């Protein structure tokens, strides 16, 4: 088992799981799950109403000291009554750390902007909204980030085509250049690469 | 093995050739039509049959890692050679 | 009512794509407003429809200055959801790699500096080690930047038989044209005019605003991922960490000569230690099998078939892998369902939060101070923009 | 004593035994307006009564740095500070209450 | 506080897509049919969501296969039924839903291949 | 109560006097927008446009929604206004170059399969 | 009721008197790895890549012909059923042709499949490998039978489904052959179907060949108008 | 492990505070880069005398692609598309049938350069190295549709640069 | 050839003043070099 | 190099360094283009027995997450993410730059 | 029969590689 196979770290785990259980007993209002992965990573589940407080507690608090904000980014899943998911990574220099919050939305229900607790969140939030459509309220300034100018839709959603509705080309006629519905000389040709056979039997699900 | 359409454009080894009322043959105009001259048909038919004195053989293509996955052929038909899939050499035991 | 200007994209200090809207009195630049998405390519959307392999040459593409630590990341990030280990050659060569191309970002991102404030002599100096360090990529790999050599489970291929030679040659030579760099940079009166006490940035402003790296050693912060979450070999390697003190453009070009002298020092160790070995993990449900097996062995040429035609499948999970990159710090979150290609992959680039923090730092500058920020935040917007 | 800190924007405080004296004296006087029964009361508490003993008993300065586990002991005053800002916005928040709202029912099961 | 909206659910004018590619499509849901060439069923679990067929011609040069719309790729998965339709109704598409094709329990016995009076006893193994 | 929170607005006439609000900013612009980008478009064929960029939403009933669409509104006027946007993106809103397509049957019956 | 109890891997199943371990097992969302067993055949327990560890019990069983009793534990994934899966395979792959890349059967492949999933990732087999003349039974149902792992599904189909007892196996042992032992054509209105049941590509469609890979086919679901069954 | 880089101050003393002062006055630093400068300028330049010399490659290198052959002459490639599953950029489009012999062959095998990343998965891919990448890196055209290149101009390619893409495999298939 | 000259001018072509039918007295490039004399030229060997 | 040896001290006078030392061209000490054929060893796994896939398979060792309290359902010290990281050592080897 | 070859570092090592700052003094008083 010791050549092709990663190992483990037990120490590491039963850090984090005690730090879960420490964030959890001092927020029980907001956190409504708390894991570690097989990897030593902790994530922490939250309704969407504590991420002001959950945040600050995670970057002010003694024991804490979350004062980096590596990344801050959303998650589409379709299925779920709350399509997108908001995912906050935190760095602790102090304790050599690093922490997961998660929480959730949809598509017209408004996320508490993070700006204060956080100004690298300022960009990220604008992201979001440029890929996903979830609107951060109390944004400093709000808008379009990566997407052109006038864009219709957000890319990242699941139901956006992956080349999108429009193309853009230069007329000579206007002498400028225009949007017109989308033409492939190649159509992007989908392939079914999923095995008919389950990969691995611990991930299973009941089949109800 | 190239052959002439009736229209004179050269014919590729996959059989394409624009008939008369094509279109699409002004594309040759002023330029050229590229045709590979070489027939990979017509070539592995010139390879001799190799004959064997036993009834599987083991085919790699040559070169050995340069070649092909190594496979077996069953010779025990004798009204047909056994061809090899991925290079075509063909190989048979002694007739008549 | 202020000057309104357009600075970029098409701009020599512009880095090609940013179109910097800049409100001047006179020539202080009262805001900073970068508009962004000029080289947005919609990657990680274009990832949701490839496989983990397939998805490799994407993160070479991203941060075109630092190609094997982009691959590096992603293939840290695989392993860790695959609980796979690559074996020890393979990381070896992996830090290795990396420090080369520590190498080649500095070396890039100085030299532009020096030509964006007007030194354009050092540019062609160090872009001829620039070109030799683009044979050794291309030696290991056949391309000369976009190698896809480091893999999810390893390297691709093995060493050619002469290239620790080489480049242990090219080390031994390195460190004078460092040296002439600094001769002509590092006590010159208009470098340091230049750059003294320009884009001052305090640690407290640095850390909440996201910054990483040199970004933030600058400023007097003792961290660096190399020493605190040690990722491959980097354990078993002895290097300084430079600190700024002032927090300035002059300290953070020091810092970045430093870290090229100690990446000649991990070089040098990597060099001597390198061990015997397989190159890639010995597992052939993830890592694909030699050729001369898969023509022979009938086990080797399905793997072979369902690893170049499906891919591998990932168990389900979420991680968030980061490496200390010649830029900052550089980051993925991945998503994986249980297939075989990836559900959601997050880029996370230092650039970025550096580039959201351009008007804080340019705050009571000129036009060429702010020259100077764009050019000592080592901005490359294929990370950026994504 | 100590000059150039070594972080830009921290200057070197004199007299820091008083104001990290300050500092825990006002987070506990904070801390007493929150209920007993909360968890960060108690825990806060608990780590800020630590640390304003081990400083009470320590003359030295680099000696009570190297027993804070602090790092430089102006970041120390300035996580106290810090410390006293969240205390007073916890007291605001009141997060010792029972859970807001409960999850959808399969809002986090992955995959799907 | 809450303003109790007490509308149908319609996010068809905030996701940017054309009118064309709202009231003319009609999407599929569906769990897909077993790949009748493998025994395996992991591949018949959740629901899909697909798009209706249009057209596909040929380049003329190179003769590849050109497409005008851009649904053609779009293949959505859910969990159960009810999320596909949710998701549909909400997105103002018209959809048409195909109830799960379960196999019947089977009643299997090695013993039968050898009866002695019914017909089910075999000629050869 | 159906346990939703608004964005801006409680109800529809909120909603309502923020459209007013920023059809009057984007009314207000047009003379502005046509003198700057050197649009060869008369102010009243601006005018228009915007009226029917405005009334193509009139079905909604959703607070929600129509506070989303007036912030997705004032970002484009935002845009327009600090000359962001080009000459192009400006007037990609009439559609010039794209050929009308027919709407009766017959004419989809003989051009193609689109319904 | 006359339901029994059994245990999947400790999990509490009620199932009906002279129910096999395999349907007990996929009750609970397990499919056992199957090369000879079809629902819809008779039961032949040949291909031996079902056999599944029963706990207190010191031999594995095979899944597809063993009725399930009272109180029995089945564990689908202990060492014991894992190491008899891998063995299988072993074996069956020992004699395969490396025929992947011209094979029909490429990215549909049962054996290809339950190798990556079941099997190992290499080869311990230093020797030379087995090969077979090709049968020629009519112009629909191309043959390769060096490909063919001897499962009988074809013998059992013909038999049972299409009432044609034409094709069976001569020989015995290593050298054991399905075919018609004459040049006989396989013709009946429901001759196809054995393309579909056969695991591998020993039997493939003949003019459906070579010109198609599973991965780049777009699936229709539609109905059939050549007759009134629909 | 950490350094400082600029925590230095300078000496106080008298002589030390001429020399400053003479560095002040007189330029030092700005004489010293000027001699760096002519210490350059009589170097020997890097510049080599393209096209007449060429930078060195190695046998990995990837460049222009061609299909290749059986010494025999008959074609290596069997259809089996692994190449087309593996082109990250979608790159390649195959089509196949049985030949006049029954041999499986393609009747299309389609590579669009344009969208080539050049990254080489397909020959890693291809289990009988019929598709390769190959040494050629001076095939600029004048027009686009010259880019997309069809079987006849692959195996023309092949053809034309067999004998050196066969000793560039001979140094190179014992890493792979 | 000329062992001297650092790596990269070692080794050179003078090219031909007329190839298949066209005149390159003048108008040269490097697509003028067979395969086997590229593989030379370009390093990838030490064996003319 | 070929330089004069009078350009070569009017270079390294200049410079300030001994140029001919580390010259930036490579002229002969590089290593040959033409090399013999490798070997590249087998990785742990080559072995023909003990070496059932079972017993070295980490893609199954792979584990959903553990959960932490969930919210369906003395003394108690705190604690924190991970022990303080410790203060770095000031470079035996060139402490100041 | 052979013997494994790879690319290693020669037996012993590699001779010292320099890296640190050098500039001299090169100066009147
Ligand atoms: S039947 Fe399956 S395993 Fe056998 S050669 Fe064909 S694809 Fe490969
Ligand atoms: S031909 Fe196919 S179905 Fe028939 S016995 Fe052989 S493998 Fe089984
Ligand atoms: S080199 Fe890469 S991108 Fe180009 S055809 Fe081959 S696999 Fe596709
Ligand atoms: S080139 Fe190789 S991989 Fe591609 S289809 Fe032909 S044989 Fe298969
Ligand atoms: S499936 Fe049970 S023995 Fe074949
Ligand atoms: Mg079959
Ligand atoms: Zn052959």
């Amino acid at each position: 088992t010791r050549p092709t196979i990663r190992p483990r770290n037990d120490v590491v785990h039963k850090q984090l799981s005690a730090f879960g259980q420490y964030v959890a007993e001092i927020l029980p209002k907001y956190v409504q799950q708390v894991q570690v992965s097989c990897f030593n990573e902790l994530e922490i589940f939250i309704h969407p109403d504590g991420v002001i407080p959950v945040l600050t507690f995670l970057r002010d608090h003694t024991n804490a000291q979350f004062k980096s904000l590596a990344d801050l980014t959303a998650v589409d899943v379709p299925t779920r009554q709350n399509r997108f998911e908001i995912v906050y990574n935190l760095l602790s220099l102090r304790f050599n750390s690093r922490i997961r919050v998660k929480t959730y939305t949809d598509e017209l229900t408004p996320i508490e902007s993070s700006v204060t607790v956080y100004k690298a969140a300022n960009w990220y939030e604008r992201e979001i909204w440029d890929m996903f459509g979830v609107f951060f309220a109390n944004h400093p300034d709000l808008r379009r980030i990566l997407t052109d100018y006038g864009f219709e839709g957000h890319p990242f959603r699941k139901d956006f085509p992956l080349s999108g509705y429009v193309e853009l080309r230069y007329d000579d006629e206007v002498k400028r250049v225009v949007a017109e519905p989308v033409e492939l000389a190649q159509e992007f040709r989908k392939f079914d690469l999923n095995s008919p056979w389950e990969a691995f039997p611990a991930y299973r699900q009941p089949p109800e | 093995g190239v052959r002439t359409s009736p229209t004179g454009e050269k014919v590729t080894h996959t059989g394409q050739a624009y008939d008369d009322g094509d279109y699409r043959r002004v594309r040759f105009s002023d330029r050229q039509k590229e045709v590979n001259e070489n027939f990979a048909i017509d070539l592995i038919a010139e390879q001799p049959v190799s004959e064997v004195g036993s009834r599987v053989i083991s085919c790699d293509g040559g070169g050995g890692a340069l070649g092909h996955p190594r496979v077996y052929i069953n010779l025990d038909k004798e009204t047909k050679t056994g061809t090899c899939g991925y290079c075509g050499l063909q190989f048979r035991q002694p007739h008549h | 009512s202020n000057l309104t200007l357009n600075f970029g994209p098409q701009h020599p200090a512009a880095h090609g794509v940013l179109r910097l809207v800049m409100e001047l009195s006179g020539e202080m630049v009262r805001k900073c407003d970068p508009h962004i998405g000029l080289l947005h390519r919609g990657t990680e959307k274009l990832i949701e429809y490839k496989t983990y392999l397939q998805a490799l040459p994407y993160f070479d593409r991203l941060d075109y200055v630092s190609m094997m630590c982009n691959e590096q990341a992603y293939s840290l990030a695989v392993e860790k959801l695959l609980n796979i280990q690559p074996p020890p050659r393979a990381q070896w060569i992996r830090v290795l790699f990396g420090e080369i191309t520590r190498l080649l970002n500095h070396i890039m991102a100085v030299t532009t500096h020096a030509l964006d404030i007007g030194a354009m002599t050092p540019f062609f100096w160090m872009f001829e080690e620039r070109e030799k360090m683009f044979e050794f990529y291309e030696r290991v790999s056949g391309a000369r930047m976009h190698a896809a050599y480091i893999r999810p489970g390893g390297v691709h291929q093995d060493l050619p038989l002469g290239l620790l030679d080489d480049i242990y040659e090219f080390s031994k030579n390195f460190s004078f044209r460092i040296d002439e760099l600094e001769e002509m940079l590092t006590n010159n009166r208009i470098w340091r005019n230049r750059t003294v006490d320009i884009g001052v940035v305090t640690a407290e402003d640095a850390l909440n605003y996201g910054f990483s790296g040199v970004m933030l050693r600058g400023s007097g912060i003792q961290w660096d991922l190399r020493k605190t979450q040690p990722y491959d070999v980097y354990d078993q390697v002895e290097f300084d960490v430079p600190i700024g003190s002032r927090g300035d453009c002059y300290d953070r070009y020091l810092c970045r000569v430093e870290e090229m002298r100690q990446s000649l020092r991990i070089i040098s160790q990597c060099l001597n230690k390198m061990p015997p070995g397989e190159i890639k993990v010995d597992d052939a449900k993830v890592s694909p099998p030699k050729r001369a097996e898969m023509k022979t062995s009938m086990e080797s040429l399905i793997h072979h078939f369902k690893l170049y035609t499906e891919g591998y499948q990932v168990p389900p999970g979420a991680t968030y892998t980061a490496i200390e990159a010649p830029k900052g710090e550089f980051g993925v979150y991945l998503v994986s369902d249980g297939s075989s290609r990836p559900y959601r992959c997050k880029i996370k680039a230092p650039g970025f939060a550096h580039l959201a923090g351009l008007d804080k730092m340019s705050k009571g500058h000129m036009l060429a101070d702010v020259v100077a920020i764009i050019g000592t935040q080592d901005i490359v917007f294929g990370e950026v923009d994504r | 004593l100590k000059k150039t800190t070594g972080l830009v924007g921290l200057a070197v405080c004199e007299t820091p035994h008083e104001r990290l004296k300050i500092l825990y004296t006002k987070i506990l006087d904070v801390l007493g307006q929150i209920p007993k029964n909360a968890a960060y009361r108690k825990y806060t508490e608990q780590i800020t009564n630590e640390k304003l003993g081990m400083v009470k008993a320590e003359p030295d300065v680099k000696k009570l740095e190297e027993q804070l586990q602090g790092g430089q002991i102006e970041e120390v005053i300035l996580q106290a500070e810090n410390e006293l800002s969240l205390a007073r916005k916890m007291l605001r928040w009141k997060p010792w209450e029972p859970l807001v709202e409960e999850p959808p029912a399969n809002q986090w099961k992955w995959p799907i | 506080q809450l303003i109790a909206v007490d509308e149908k659910l319609d996010i068809t004018t905030l996701t940017g897509v054309p009118e064309e590619h709202i009231k003319t499509r009609k999407v599929r849901i569906f769990v897909p049919a077993r790949n009748n060439m493998q025994s395996g069923v992991n591949n018949t679990k959740k629901w899909k969501m697909e798009f209706d067929t249009r057209e596909r011609w040929e380049n003329p040069l190179m003769g590849w296969s050109s497409t005008a719309d851009p649904l053609s790729n779009l293949v959505l998965t859910f969990s159960t039924k009810e999320d596909a339709v949710a998701f549909a109704e909400k997105n103002g598409w018209s959809f048409d839903v195909e109830e799960r094709k379960v196999p019947k329990p089977k009643s299997k016995s090695y013993g039968a291949n050898f009866s002695w009076n019914k017909r089910t006893r075999v000629s050869t193994k | 109560g159906t346990s939703v929170k608004p964005i801006f607005s409680r109800d529809m006439n909120e909603a309502k006097r923020r459209v007013r609000e920023l059809y009057r900013a984007w009314y207000r612009e047009v003379p502005n927008t046509v003198h700057l980008f050197q649009l060869d478009i008369s102010v009243k064929q601006g005018r228009d446009k915007v009226r029917e960029m405005f009334m193509k939403n009139a079905h909604v009933t959703d607070p929600r929604v129509v506070d989303l669409l007036v912030i997705k509104g004032k970002m484009e006027l935002e845009e327009t206004i600090n000359v962001w946007k080009q000459r192009t993106h400006i007037m990609r809103f009439f559609h010039e170059t794209e050929a009308p397509r027919p709407t009766d049957f017959l004419s989809k019956f003989y051009v193609g399969h689109d319904p | 009721s006359n339901l029994i109890e059994v245990f999947v891997d400790g999990q509490s199943v009620m199932v009906e008197p002279g129910t096999t371990v395999l349907q007990a097992c996929e009750k609970v969302g397990m499919q056992i790895p199957r090369f000879c067993y079809h629902e819809r055949l008779s039961v032949a327990g040949n291909c031996r890549m079902c056999l599944v560890e029963i706990e207190k019990a010191p031999k594995v069983v095979a899944a597809c012909a063993m009725p399930v009793m009272k109180g029995w534990n089945i564990l689908t994934n202990s060492e014991k059923s894992k190491k008899a899966r891998e063995g299988v395979m072993e074996f069956l792959l020992a004699n395969h042709p490396l025929d992947c890349p011209i094979c029909d059967q490429g990215g549909e492949c049962d054996l290809q499949d339950q190798s990556m999933m079941f099997g190992s990732d290499r080869s311990r087999f230093l020797e030379g490998k087995r090969a077979v003349e090709d049968k020629n039974i009519g112009p629909l149902v191309k043959t390769i039978m060096t490909r063919c792992i001897q499962c009988t599904r074809c013998i059992r189909f013909a038999s049972e489904i299409a009432g044609v007892d034409d094709l069976g196996t001569t020989g015995r042992g290593n050298d054991m052959q399905v075919g018609t032992y004459i040049e006989k054509m396989f013709m009946s209105e429901l001759s196809g179907n054995i393309i579909d049941i056969c695991p591998v590509g020993a039997l493939t469609s003949k003019p459906y060949a070579f010109t198609a890979r599973p991965w780049e086919t777009r699936k229709t679901e539609s109905i059939d108008v050549m007759d009134a069954v629909g | 492990t950490y350094k400082f880089v600029n925590m230095r101050e300078p000496s106080m003393d008298m002589k030390s505070v001429t020399d400053r002062a003479a560095q002040t006055l007189l330029w030092t630093e700005l004489v010293r880069g000027l001699g760096m400068t002519l210490s350059y300028l009589f170097r020997e330049p890097a510049t080599i005398n393209y096209p007449f010399e060429k930078g060195p490659l190695s046998p990995r290198f990837r460049g222009e692609h061609a299909l290749r052959r059986y010494p025999s002459g008959e074609e290596r490639c069997i259809a089996c598309k692994l190449c087309e599953a593996v082109c990250p950029a979608q790159a390649i489009t195959i089509e196949a049938e049985p030949r006049a012999d029954g041999s499986r062959r393609t009747t299309r095998y389609d590579i669009d350069m344009t969208k080539c990343i050049y990254c080489g998965f397909c020959q890693e891919a291809c289990p009988v190295d019929a598709i390769v990448e190959g040494p050629n890196f001076e095939f600029s055209t004048e027009t686009h549709e010259e880019l997309l290149y069809n079987k006849e101009k692959l195996l023309n390619n092949g053809d034309k640069w067999e004998a050196e893409i066969a000793a560039n495999i001979q140094a190179d298939y014992l890493y792979r | 050839e000329d062992n001297k000259q650092f790596f990269g001018r070692h080794r050179w072509v003078i090219y031909t003043t007329e190839m298949n039918g066209r005149d390159t007295f003048w108008d040269v490039d490097g697509s003028m070099v067979p395969p086997e004399w590229h593989r030379w030229l370009h390093c990838m060997t030490d064996d003319p | 190099a070929s330089a004069t040896r009078v350009i070569q001290l009017l270079r390294n006078w200049a410079s300030g360094r001994d140029l001919q030392a580390k010259l930036q061209l490579r002229y002969q000490e590089i290593s040959k283009r033409t090399q013999p054929p490798p070997k590249l060893p087998v990785g742990p796994s080559h072995k023909l027995s003990n070496n059932y896939y079972c017993t070295r398979d980490g893609r199954r060792e792979a584990m959903p997450p553990s959960i932490v309290m969930s919210s369906q359902k003395t003394e108690k010290k705190a604690v924190t993410p991970a022990p303080p990281i410790k203060r770095w050592e000031l470079s035996k080897d060139q402490p100041y730059l | 029969a052979s013997k494994v070859k790879q690319d290693m570092p020669p037996p012993g090592g590699y001779g010292p590689i320099d890296y640190k700052r050098n500039l001299p003094r090169r100066g009147l008083s």
